[PDB]
């Protein structure tokens, strides 16, 4: 009764029968802002359902070679769903997100994925592009893994929210965290509060014959959706 | 932005153009903090 | 009058679920007896990190402890007692010759992530709210104590910037201007957390200027105008040359720290201010090599 | 409240004290663009002139909403109806009533 | 203190100095739907200011010889704002409307123009088009407005919620109505539960040399909106 | 624990406001004595329908009336006490020569847009739910009463209509059928209100498709499935020919009627079913014509 | 026209929220403006002149 679990957010609903639990970000549920940490003065919009729903997005294949990749939460739902559209005409944004990045395989199978969080996510190179700061949808791939691409050490990123997903093991990790941020609010369009690394620290290996197809999809759910100044519709 | 949501309808005998005077101050809610010098004027010359 | 749903909806919760509180801690925990435990059932050492939880097995429930009363306080491991010490995070350059700085005067930006020692500290958290004590050490590329008399001014983002070492900004009628002497000690200077955000911000993903971010404006991508803290000015009192060659370095302390989201120290050298940029061509491991995993 | 000074373009020296009033004239088509500027009070922009604006000049922050009533001067048989926007930062300036 | 009035919602405000009161759909406001009257099992989203908000739209030129024009609401916002989106990416939509037509002019000017809300209109020709049905923003023109186009005498419309915009005494109207359809929900994609009607039964006339543009435009806003069925984003 | 904002936000309000109550009335009201009245400030005959209100003006303030008592009642201009009257709605033809009717069967479509009479009526609201009773009247086309034996079926939307005098739908296994001979009374019958919506509706201003809506797919503006109960089937018990000329005859009254929206007459012609189309070539007025307004 | 400054307040004009200003006004007063050292004199006794 701790391996199998179920997610019900919105209209959508999350199975599973190898979990490994839930972490929940610094021990903290996803809050409304209070009526004096907020400066904003105007009620904002809580669409809830409509928006604090279960988003299916990119997909990614696992290889005895790959280096892994990253996604830039506030960003990357943009532009989809009814989220998307209130993000682009507000422009003060607050939310927190349930991440449950899946990825099954047979008990023949061998790997070992590290599934962490890490606000402000800024990156390296002498400037990294909009691609590569923002690569919402299908986000980005790292070239230098052990550093991250921001010049520390990978062998130290379990000081944040983090899972994993051992295909030995379990086959599914779910993380949640609150808003974060110096502020109450803020536009998604231009900032992204964290960001998301899959990294293979064991690679994937199996016996020749085997389905070598071993996809990682990544599902979120915006979770307390707060928006305001509205405005015109933007996108960037 | 200001924009005509109808137009200005004049009869025969007034001013086919007028002005509008606007007025700006701050609300009750309203509060400064820090301070420095202005950098909204800046003397040329000396006091004499 | 209530279609219910409008009743049960929990939305608007200010308040945080927690569910992990902060308890007291001078001491570290002491140990207790334990005697030997042979049974099914109870694996205290057998864990699965896995689920991304430091393991909580005990020493215990591992070997036949003794009892001891640990002593040691953990006040030294504090924010407080940690930041708080000086450290250079500044370094100014007056000479009497040269292209750097002619005419007298210097506008220092304020920034501190100039200085490894320093910089890397910091970089350890996300966010940091605090007050810091800045001390102005003036001297010579020498060592040389000499007579001259200077004038620190801060010019805070928007205020009206010295562009001469006798520009008229310097009668700071509204700005904090503070003057020494080199034979006079140090300046003592107390300064209060200062920002439109509630916490400095060390890395921000993101940018400033909410436009087309072009590759020529990619020069924006981290900074946040939330660090922004304007100018720092100085210059000799006086109409004619210096007279002397001087050199300011710049110390700060923190005092009253606040420090939130931790991150992983740093692994590369640091290559530019304000940018985590590193040496792609050339990257070291984060520390020291052996010949073999099964060898000392 | 002080004047602001939305029509400062003119700077003849002579035509400095049209920079206070501001023209709007018998248009004929639908959702014509009669003013644009800054909200920001201690900018160089309009709010220049305002006395608050000028105060801010000795601050470098501030908070809270801010007012600004308009005064027709125009004869008073003029009549009609105005949109007075206000685009919330983000927004780039709109093209369409 | 009966001329004069004001409408705030959301973050929009209407002015009015020569207003002419308000009327309310056979006296009754917007209201939500009950837990009885509902059949749709899933909780609907209620944005409120982000859609409950005034939308300045259309404007037309009322001229001597003008037949008059009209327009179908649940159709005519749609596309535009927070509200089309809500209504493209849902499949039931619920809500009432405050309509505000305002034309103002002279005191040497005169005319008077008929405003009123007509359920469920529909209209003849032997089958009118997509484009003359469901003419959203813009609108459509009347081309015989004694029948209204549907064989229906104009002389007994003022059996309907209406108010008169006669410019020798008030300069605009304003309308309140609540949810009307034989159904608690209904996508409004396809399904318009009324119109507005704007025609001209006193010719405007006015000696030459004042300002002949006389501009009618038209301000509306949703109050108690309410989306359910929660899908793809469609548009017809 | 709460923003404020959601404990205020009056959302959910499933209670209409009203603000306007139905009081009893079985007597028109009775007119009361009134005398002269001269004054300042009271204008009872005064209005300003640019509002949007009919006239509150009372005969007492604009003559010098007397008292009655209005014993006039109001029981007759009720919604029961109006529509619940037989109508023809609809008629079948099933003569021996023809090319309309032959095999000895008819589907009839369950509409009653077909007659003016009725239709005139009925859409004088824009929705209406109730439950109605049928008679049928049927005949040969002289009034010649003929000893044959019909049957009735009524086959709802979804259900197998018969496609031939002797097809097995005729069965009747389940659908209601009835069956009667031309010598006995016409067939009385009660029907429920059948409908998935609330009320039937006599105008749909939308699209029953929800696809392009292409013009040749314009033939569906208007149609609303919550009005199509399906279809009426009749025809002669035989194998053979039915040996007579046959024309039924559909008469409809209302029973526990309930109408909302009121609109407008109709001012033009019937052109087609279920569809306001109108004469537009010739458009003649509401009304009869004068020659001058200022003569009778 | 009449010379007062409108009284009109950010509630009656859109849905606001509630907020709870912390913001202090100690900064903007008087003293804490005014009490800042400042140029005024100048006095130049030189050799040669
Ligand atoms: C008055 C002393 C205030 C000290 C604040 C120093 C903050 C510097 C951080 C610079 C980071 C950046 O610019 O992106
Ligand atoms: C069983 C008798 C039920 C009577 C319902 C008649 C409704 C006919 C309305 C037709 C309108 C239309 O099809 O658009
Ligand atoms: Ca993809
Ligand atoms: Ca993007
Ligand atoms: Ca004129
Ligand atoms: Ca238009
Ligand atoms: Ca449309």
């Amino acid at each position: 009764s701790d391996r199998v679990a179920q997610l019900t957010i919105g209209n959508s609903t999350i199975t599973t029968q190898e979990a490994a639990n839930i972490i929940v970000g610094y021990g903290e549920w996803p809050s409304y802002c209070s009526d004096d940490d907020a400066t904003a003065v105007d009620k904002p919009t809580r669409p809830d359902v409509s928006v604090n729903r279960f988003y299916t997005l990119d997909t990614k294949l696992w290889e005895k070679s790959s280096k892994g990749w990253y996604w830039k939460f506030p960003d990357v739902l943009t532009e989809t769903g009814v989220f998307g559209q209130n993000a682009q005409f507000h422009y003060l944004y607050r939310s927190g997100f349930c991440i449950h990045v899946q990825c099954n395989a047979s008990k023949f199978h061998q790997g070992a994925l590290l599934v962490a969080i890490l606000p402000e996510y800024v990156i390296g190179t002498s400037h990294p592009p909009y691609k590569q700061t923002q690569p919402g949808a299908d986000g980005f791939e790292l070239q230098h893994p052990y550093v991250l691409d921001a010049g520390i050490p990978i062998s130290q990123l379990t000081v944040c929210p983090h899972q994993w997903i051992n295909l030995r093991t379990n086959n599914c990790a779910t993380i949640i965290v609150p808003y974060m941020n110096t502020l109450p609010f803020d536009s998604a369009l231009n900032h992204c509060n964290f960001g998301l690394l899959v990294v293979p620290i064991s690679p994937l290996d199996f016996d020749q014959g085997a389905t070598p197809v071993i996809p990682i999809t990544i599902t979120l759910a915006p979770m307390c959706s707060e928006f305001a100044g509205l405005r015109q519709a933007v996108t960037q | 932005s200001i924009w005509y949501q109808t137009n200005y309808v004049v009869p025969i005998g007034a001013p086919n153009t007028a002005y509008i005077i606007a007025l700006a101050a701050a609300q009750k809610n309203f509060t400064m903090k820090l301070c420095k010098d202005t950098s909204h004027i800046l003397q040329t010359a000396s006091i004499q | 009058d209530r279609v219910a749903d409008v009743i049960e909806s929990s939305i608007g919760d200010s308040v945080s679920r927690a569910l992990t509180q902060a308890l007291p801690a001078p001491t570290g925990q002491n140990t207790q007896v334990s005697s030997h435990r042979l049974d099914t059932g109870e694996v205290p050492a057998l864990q699965a990190a896995e689920i991304g939880a430091s393991s909580n097995t005990s020493d215990e429930s591992m070997i036949e402890t003794r009892c001891v009363l640990n002593s040691h306080s953990t006040a030294e491991t504090t924010l407080d007692s940690f930041f708080s010490r000086a450290g250079l995070v500044g370094e100014i350059d007056l000479p009497l010759e040269g292209t750097t700085n002619p005419n007298g005067y210097a506008n220092w930006d304020i920034d501190i992530t100039g200085y490894a020692q320093m910089r890397r500290k910091v970089e350890l958290f996300t966010y940091m709210r605090f007050d810091a004590e800045f001390t102005f050490v003036a001297c010579t590329p020498t060592g040389q104590v000499v007579p001259q008399l200077l004038q620190y001014m801060f010019v805070p983002p928007g205020a009206p910037k010295p562009e001469s070492r006798e520009s008229l900004a310097w009668q700071t009628a509204t700005n904090p201007s503070v003057f020494v002497k080199l034979t006079d000690p140090p300046a003592q200077v107390s300064v209060p957390f200062m920002s439109p955000a509630s916490a400095y911000q060390w890395f921000y993903d993101g940018y400033p200027t909410f436009g087309e971010h072009k590759q020529e404006k990619d020069l924006e991508y981290g900074a946040c105008p939330n660090n922004m803290m304007g100018t720092f000015s100085v210059r000799n009192v006086g109409s004619s040359k210096s007279k002397y060659p001087l050199v300011v370095r710049i110390y700060m302390r923190m005092k009253h720290v606040r420090a939130w989201i931790p991150r992983p120290m740093r692994n590369q050298n640091y290559l530019f201010k304000a940018n985590p940029n590193y040496a792609g061509n050339s990257i070291k491991p984060t520390g020291t090599s052996r010949t073999a995993i099964t060898t000392l | 409240e002080t004047i602001l000074e939305v029509n400062n373009v003119p700077t003849n020296a002579t035509s400095l004290m049209e920079r206070l009033r501001f023209p709007v004239s018998a248009q004929a088509g639908k959702g014509e663009l009669c003013a644009v500027f800054r909200a920001d009070p201690g900018r160089d922009g309009p709010w220049q002139s305002t006395m608050l604006g000028q105060l801010c000049g000795y601050y470098t922050q501030w908070s809270g909403s801010l007012e600004v009533t308009f005064m027709f001067t125009g004869s008073f048989m003029a009549t009609g109806k105005m949109l007075i926007a206000y685009t919330p930062p983000g927004g780039p300036l709109p093209k369409d009533r």
